[PDB]
């Protein structure tokens, strides 16, 4: 619900602002918004990726060869109010993926 | 860090990133990575064709 | 892009194959080492007192201590004709690297300690952590092994903590002591007669005598030096609940507890129990039972006989 | 809409496309009110959504040849190509430039 | 106070009355308690309770939530005459699962936690769009009528009504599952609207009192007839029957002879007032052996929720029309609205059902708000709007505060 | 347990049958209103006025 408000607010602000700084015309402001929306529908799935913080790491293996036998990451411990007894979930790096998505 | 910051990059790293970006984008809208055919590419190219056709007509009027 | 896409698709089919093999190992490990809270309901089932010492049973003398990481049963073969570091493509290079780092271990599996591997196991931490794990060890041993195969002795000053021990049959004889001087008169006269410790294994289990002895030290008496400096005796295993200097001077026999209940110890091989590194590291997340829960389980077990 | 598999994401795209037609039909009847206009609008406003239910019910259990499936795919691209050339025409840009 | 008697539920449904120790901790009782329920089942000749693989035995409330194993039975809110349930809860321990490559991992997880579109939902959406479509067509046809009350409106709408009804007819006779019936019900619900304006549009001359009588008449008949033959969607049809029948009487009176609207408005208010009191009685009369009780209970509830709702619509429409801020004793309808609001506010909370009690409570708030807004727009002034806003914002705030504080 | 048995003591010793699944289901499916819900309703009402 909040995202919907931001988009109509932002695009309407730019519409009124154009009419304020210059007379121009209504047909032109309406036609311009239409074109901005057509391109926005194509950007939506990518724009939605970055806002959710999904990051794509890319580098030439740290400028080093692979170490297949590397010591794996330590699993994180979690608790619940009622389920006060702690239990380990798994690698911290992988838990975020289930929230970000 | 290993990949953090603002250091140098190469051409293969630029296309490589665009491949991962396309593959992860369809996973959010179609929920599958098989990517039998790649429609995201085509839907984008059709817009570029639209913009180019507008510019050709627009520039054609100035010649007149 | 077509070459890149084909590599990614093939790599995930190998992921499913590992995940399928990992499901099989989870079911098997739980089926032989259940959680301590589930043991009370299982008391009547034929799973109780199921373990045998006769060589083929590889789980004899093994006890569940918690959960952690372990190596899966998969065996990875290196990729032939690997391109040199300057020749590696960036996308597929890091993919094959991270895939190897995570799919090489399986998470949240039950961890274990073996009685047949060391003369003693010093438990070092706060009293609640040390006793919590020890009661879990006692009821696990008692549920899976019969009195004809395992016997247990306690030497302690805090008898108010060992009151529940009354009901279990494994603490009987054909037995809680206040000090080593007392234990030395009654029990040591029998055990001091012969031997020294010798690490065993599954095939060797058929030859050692049937009653294995577990001794719990909770007195901090200096008189223990006689058997400890002599490197124990065969058929015995000590758990030091105090953390005394005589027991705590060997890393290969020391279990360290963090404030969060995480245990650290030297890494040991899953199939041969041999120590593989000299630096201590994460071992298992501790599971523990209260005195009430222990007595509840002990009363349920006290109902049965051969 | 068929590029999206989520239930509410696909329904919102289809609904948006349909409501644009309904909203224009109403506007065209109130202003310039006339017997022919109201007669034509009233038919469109019921047949258009009816054809939708008909298609939705029959398409999931029929078979189509690859040549026809390839043809429906191209309708989308053929619909995108004219938007920019037409919008600038509606904004009078080509006439404005030709007469400086 | 040393013990409490409670009913304990066991396997497959046997309830046994037991006298439990009120202060020992519950975990001490669950073991011997399991023995007792098993012993009685064995003598009764039934099959005993048994475990399955890995799990534990627990004592829970009738809602299944387990009691804290270390607390005393008196420490928990368990009283003499209550009941509890002995239950087996399985072991939840299993291996964790991890996927590192972000692209695949997003698809896997996102596909297990949400629902994709399917052909069943596609048809329901289609049905909803046509229903929404036809009401827009009748609207423009019905709007043309106020300036041209000619044959076009009725001739055009009649064929639409017949066509929609004909489709619903074939669907109703072919439906096999509740999914199919919802599609047919949405289609049928929409057929009543075109026929109503089609009938009311037949009598010539400027639209008014004589035309209105046919519409509300056929609307009342059609809604009642659809319910009688279908036996589903009781609430929506019943509500239409009430507003239809009451409006038909008022329309007939005004057409024949009526001295003033205030007279009819006051008469309607009085008719609804007596109906509000008779509401549960009407529901009761309008509404392998065990099944007979279950069916009747929900039937009565259905008729009552619609009845209380329909009456609410009539009084809010009537009262908002009566409270004119200029005519005569400007204070008289305001205090009358106050008395009316008080009765609904005081009696609405006496009903057992939540939607019936909530809907009745809400009906009072809207009347107060609507009157306040009327006194704001009409007889407008800077002080008036300022006064209105203060009243309009504090009124509901006070209602919430009385419950929250 | 050790208990005091007064002369007045009499015990029910009677059992009844009804599936627990239906009992637990009906308990949740229909019941009286709670104040937890009323807070949401009150909040919705004040928001409407402003």
């Amino acid at each position: 619900i909040y995202t919907t408000i931001v988009i109509i607010g932002a695009l309407t602000m730019l519409a009124a602002l154009a009419r304020m700084v210059a007379a121009t015309s209504a047909v032109t402001l309406l036609s311009s918004l239409l074109l901005i929306c057509v391109v926005a529908y194509h950007a939506a799935p990518a724009l939605s990726r970055r806002l959710a913080g999904i990051r794509l790491p890319v580098f030439p293996s740290a400028t080093s060869r692979w170490v297949f036998e590397a010591r794996p990451d330590l699993p994180t411990t979690v608790v619940v109010s009622g389920g006060s007894a702690p239990v380990l979930e798994g690698p911290s790096s992988v838990r975020d993926v289930l929230l970000q998505a | 860090g290993s990949g953090y910051g603002l250091g140098l990059s190469t051409r293969t790293q630029v296309t490589g990133y665009q491949f991962l970006a396309r593959r992860t984008a369809m996973a959010l809208t179609r929920w599958r990575v098989r990517m039998e055919i790649e429609p995201g590419r085509r839907q984008t190219l059709a817009v570029v064709a639209s913009v180019s056709a507008a510019l050709v007509i627009c520039l054609g009027a100035l010649l007149w | 892009d077509a070459m890149r896409a084909q590599f990614m698709l093939m790599l995930d089919m190998l992921r499913e194959t590992a995940q399928e093999s990992a499901d099989s190992m989870d079911a098997n490990y739980r089926w032989f080492h259940p959680a301590p809270n589930t043991l009370a309901a299982a008391v009547g089932s034929p799973r109780m007192w199921e373990r045998k010492p006769d060589g083929k049973d590889l789980n004899f003398g093994v006890v569940r201590v918690g959960v952690g990481m372990t190596r899966p049963e998969v065996t990875w073969g290196e990729p032939q004709n690997m391109p040199t570091d300057i020749e590696l493509e960036p996308v597929t290079g890091k993919a094959l690297q991270e895939f190897g780092r995570y799919q090489s271990v399986v998470y949240n599996l039950p961890k274990m300690v073996s009685l047949l591997v060391e003369p003693w196991y010093a438990l070092v931490g706060e009293r609640e952590q040390v006793l919590g794990l020890m009661r879990a060890i006692i009821c696990q041993l008692a549920f899976s092994h019969g009195p004809d195969h395992v016997q247990m002795i306690v030497v302690s000053s805090d008898l108010d903590q060992w009151d529940w021990v009354k009901w279990l049959p494994h603490f009987g004889d054909s037995m809680v002591y206040t000090s080593v001087r007392e234990f030395a008169a009654e029990q040591a006269e029998l055990f001091a007669g012969r031997g020294s410790f010798t690490p065993r294994h599954a095939s060797s289990s058929a030859q050692t005598p049937t009653p294995h002895t577990v001794i719990i030290a909770d007195v901090d008496d200096p008189q223990w030096e006689y058997v400890i400096s002599a490197e124990g005796v065969d058929g015995v295993t000590f758990f030091d609940l105090t953390g005394s200097s005589m027991w705590t001077d060997i890393p290969e026999r020391k279990l360290q507890f963090d404030k969060t209940g995480v245990i650290e110890a030297l890494p040991r091989d899953r199939d041969t129990w041999m120590v593989i590194d000299d630096k201590a590291w994460f071992f298992a997340l501790t599971d523990q039972v209260s005195i009430a829960e222990a007595e509840e389980f002990a009363q349920k077990l006290a109902q049965w006989r051969l | 809409g068929r590029s999206y598999v989520d239930r509410w994401q696909s329904i919102t795209l289809a609904g948006t496309a349909v409501i644009i037609a309904a909203a224009v039909c109403v506007r065209y009847a109130l202003e310039l009110s006339s017997p022919l206009a109201v007669s034509i609008v009233a038919a469109i406003l019921v047949l258009l959504p009816a054809a939708g239910m008909a298609a939705a019910a029959h398409v999931p259990h029929t078979i189509y040849s690859p040549l026809f499936r390839k043809f429906v795919e191209w309708i989308e691209y053929l619909c995108l190509m004219p938007i920019f050339p037409l919008a600038l025409w509606l904004m009078n840009v080509y006439a404005a430039i030709r007469y400086r | 106070p040393q013990a409490v008697v409670v009913g304990v539920m066991a396997g497959e449904g046997v309830q046994i009355g037991v006298l439990l120790d009120a202060n020992a901790p519950v975990s001490v009782m669950t073991d011997p308690l399991l023995k007792v329920v098993n012993s009685r089942l064995r003598e009764l000749g039934e099959a005993p309770l048994e475990a399955t693989g890995r799990g534990r035995w627990a004592l829970c409330l009738v809602d299944g939530a387990p009691l804290r194993a270390t607390q005393s039975l008196t420490e928990q809110d368990v009283y003499d005459g209550d009941r509890l349930w002995i239950r087996f809860i399985a072991d939840t321990e299993r291996r964790s699962q991890v996927i590192e490559h972000i692209s695949t991992a997003v698809a896997s997880d996102l596909s297990k936690r949400f629902a994709r579109i399917d052909p069943i939902v596609a048809v329901q959406v289609g049905a909803s769009m046509v229903a929404t479509g036809v009401v827009l067509a009748t609207g423009v046809l019905g709007w043309w009528r106020w300036h041209h009350n000619t044959w076009l409106t009725t001739i055009y709408t009649a064929v639409i009504g017949v066509l929609v009804l004909a489709v619903a007819m074939l669907l109703l006779m072919r439906a096999k599952t509740d999914a199919d019936r919802r599609v047919a019900d949405i289609m049928l619900m929409s057929a009543i609207m075109p026929v109503t304006v089609a009938a009311a549009a037949a009598p010539p001359g400027p639209v008014g009192s004589p035309q209105a009588v046919l519409g509300f008449g056929v609307l009342t008949v059609a809604a009642a007839l659809a319910l009688r033959f279908t036996g589903r969607r009781l609430g929506i049809y019943t509500t239409i029957v009430i507003i239809g029948a009451l409006t038909m009487l008022a329309a007939l009176a005004r057409m024949v002879a009526a001295t003033s609207a205030v007279t009819l408005l006051s008469s309607l208010l009085l008719i609804c007032v007596v109906a509000y009191h008779a509401a549960p009685a009407l529901s009761r009369r309008l509404a392998s052996s065990v099944r007979d009780v279950l069916l009747q209970a929900e039937r009565a509830r259905s008729f009552l929720s619609g009845l209380l709702t329909g009456l609410g619509v009539m009084v809010v429409v009537c009262m908002t029309s009566l409270c004119d801020p200029h005519t005569g004793q400007r204070w008289l309808p305001l205090i009358l609205a106050g008395f009316t609001s008080g009765f609904l506010l005081l009696r609405g909370r006496s009903y057992v059902d939540r939607w019936q009690s909530i809907t009745l409570a809400g009906t009072a708030v809207i009347i107060a708000a609507a009157v306040c807004v009327r006194y704001a727009l009409e007889l407008s002034s800077p002080l008036a709007v300022s006064i209105v806003a203060a009243i309009l914002v504090l009124l509901p705030a006070a209602g919430m505060a009385a419950a929250a504080h």
